């Protein structure tokens, strides 16, 4: 695992293309972020 | 130390959680090929994932970096897809489930976009599909995804295609 830019917490990744697209992000240590929530799913064939 | 509590689909906090999984759906410029061909999911189950331990870890990181950061932890509610999901909610994140050749250097990866983290269930670029079927668009096989307490603290910004 690589640090985090000097005097950050964390990278965010900005789209700067795809105008629909929402951010990124990234952490370098383990402990900053907790798993809340396990989502069970399917993905849907569109009709 | 984890356990695992089913919410019922009348919980508000299922409703809310299934709200920001459908509505945070894009298309995507591979145009399926990595996540699958879809507008919306099937939610099957949402649990509310439980460890003292991990959890503490998680908040005594929070308040450093808070303190770091004008008592300001910036925290947000972002999805991770995985193959190692199940090593996840046990041991926690750790060095093993970082990126090694993502964009922004060797790290955990974590995406607004519910859809973007669906990529990645199967593997990187989706790897080979659904371990039944070997299909990266399966309409049959069970996913998971995770929705997780994330602490950016003062955060890098890179503009990006
Ligand atoms: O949810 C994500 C999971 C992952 C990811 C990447 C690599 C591995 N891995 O090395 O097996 C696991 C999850 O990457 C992302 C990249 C951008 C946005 C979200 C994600
Ligand atoms: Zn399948």
């Amino acid at each position: 695992m690589a640090h985090s830019p000097p005097g950050h917490h964390s990278v965010t990744g900005r789209p700067s293309v795809n105008g629909l697209a929402l951010a990124e992000y990234v952490i370098y240590r383990g402990e900053q972020a907790y798993p809340e929530y396990l989502i069970t799913y399917q993905i849907m064939r569109p009709e | 130390g984890t356990i695992l509590i089913d919410l019922s689909p009348d919980d508000k906090e299922f409703q809310s959680v299934e709200e920001e999984m459908q509505s945070t759906v894009r298309e995507h410029r591979d145009g399926g090929h990595a996540g699958g061909i879809f507008n919306r999911y099937n939610i099957l189950k949402i649990q509310k994932v439980c460890n003292k331990k991990l959890w503490e870890r998680y908040t005594h990181r929070r308040k450093e970096v808070s303190e770091e950061n004008h008592n300001h932890a910036n925290e947000r509610m972002l999805f991770h897809g995985s193959p190692f999901v199940n090593a996840i909610i046990h041991k926690g994140f750790d060095e093993r489930h970082a990126y090694i050749g993502g964009m922004f250097g060797a790290g955990i990866y974590f995406a607004e976009n519910s859809s973007k983290s669906n990529q990645y269930v199967y593997g990187i670029g989706g790897g080979t599909g659904c371990p039944v079927h070997k299909d990266r668009s399966c309409y049959i096989c069970h996913r998971q995804l995770l929705f997780c307490r994330v602490t950016l603290g003062k955060s890098f910004l890179q503009f990006s295609a």
